[PDB]
């Protein structure tokens, strides 16, 4: 079905301690299958995912051609750091950060549902391409520096090209390459365990474990009635093997636990589930 | 693939 | 425009003790990038700890998970210990099986 191609830029200024930093990773959907740190000998883009690790077969060139890309983007940024500080005037002796987010969402077609190329300063929008891949809307008065920059050098064109182009088509390589990974929808693994807390009242907690999509549904419900701001509903969390935690829990009175039900959606269930303790 | 870049663009 | 961390520890499977498992501690929702994270047993620092690439979200907000092989028992204690410029003491949070 849909699907999204997307690469994670993260450069910052280390004033004293060193040169900038540079580092960067690429998505398929909620799978990471590349990285590069600017922090190494001779930096190299690197496989992150078994499907990278064993199937470049099919471009012999693929780790040169990133490695090459990703040497000039590290060198872009570390550059972009000192022209946008001087854009705000901040002092030398301050770190600072750039973001750029950009990647495009595919449709089950395999044609482009939507591109995107986002940037952010200090953790704040600082410059995005607009959704006619055209033009930029620049957050501030330092980032229209860098917007009259771009209209310039005509750059607004050479990003949707590749948004519409090599990004799209690398999406559709990666699906079919890592199929085996990609393309699961493992349901979660559910199960409730049970916490007393003293005589009269007991946490009930439900667990969701080794799901992949990221995306669920969690709820208590209490005989009909849905206990969403009753409940404690911990952040998704990646397990590290590749999948997904969460659990949501519910203080409930000792002797009250057959009324409560955990509900659990997930596109990898056949149906939604209802746990009872 | 990574985006090309263009020398500096910021 | 800083934001402190989110933290959760917890382990990759659920505790058997005598098995071995994975020890995470999953830092999120951060800015700046720079973080300083330890995994401890009996309160002294794991010396062996690995951690994912830096990696952000929507609101740009940084994450990692910090992991390392563990074997639960019935008597050793985890942890995991946080510093970062919004905090002014190091923060550390128990590892707990139910959690």
């Amino acid at each position: 079905g849909f699907h999204s191609l997307r690469y994670f830029y993260t450069a910052w200024s280390r004033p004293g301690s060193g040169e900038p930093r540079f580092v960067a990773v690429g998505y398929v959907d909620d799978t990471q299958f590349v990285r590069f740190d600017s922090d190494n000998a001779s930096p190299r883009a690197e496989p992150r995912a078994p499907w990278m690790d064993l199937v470049e077969q099919q471009d012999p060139q693929y780790w040169d051609r990133n490695t090459r890309n990703a040497r000039d983007a590290a060198q872009t940024y570390r550059v972009g750091l000192d022209n946008v500080r001087g854009y705000y005037n901040q002092s030398e002796a301050g770190s600072h950060t750039i973001q750029r987010m950009y990647g495009c969402d595919v449709g089950p077609h395999g044609r482009l549902l939507r591109g995107y190329d986002q940037l952010a300063y200090d953790g704040a929008d600082y410059i995005a391409l607009n959704e006619d891949l055209r033009s930029w809307t620049a957050a501030d008065l330092a980032a229209q520096n860098t917007r009259r920059k771009w209209e310039e050098a005509g750059y607004a064109e050479r990003d949707r090209a590749y948004l519409e182009g090599e990004c799209v088509e690398w999406l559709l390589k990666h699906l079919e390459n890592g199929r085996e990974t990609l393309l699961r929808a493992d349901p979660p693994k559910t199960h409730i365990t049970h916490h007393p807390i003293s005589d009269r009242e007991v946490t009930l907690r439900c667990w969701a474990l080794g799901f992949y999509p990221e995306e669920i549904t969690l709820t208590w419900q209490h005989d009909g009635e849905d206990q969403t701001q009753e409940m404690e509903l911990v952040e998704t969390r990646p397990d590290g093997n590749g999948a997904f935690q969460k659990w949501a829990a519910l203080v409930v009175p000792s002797g009250e636990e057959q009324r409560y039900t955990c509900h659990v959606q997930h596109e990898g269930l056949p149906q939604p589930l209802t746990l009872r303790w | 693939d990574f985006q090309e870049s263009a020398d500096s663009f910021l | 425009i800083q934001r402190t961390p989110k933290i959760q520890v917890y382990s990759r499977h659920p505790a058997e003790n005598g098995k071995s498992n994975f020890l995470n501690c999953y830092v999120s929702g951060f800015h700046p990038s720079d973080i300083e994270v330890d995994l401890l047993k009996n309160g002294e620092r794991i010396e062996k700890v690995e951690h994912s690439d830096l990696s952000f979200s929507k609101d740009w907000s940084f994450y990692l998970l910090y992991y390392t092989e563990f074997t639960p028992t019935e008597k050793d204690e985890y942890a995991c210990r946080v510093n970062h410029v919004t905090l002014s003491q190091p923060k550390i949070v128990k590892w707990d099986r139910d959690m």
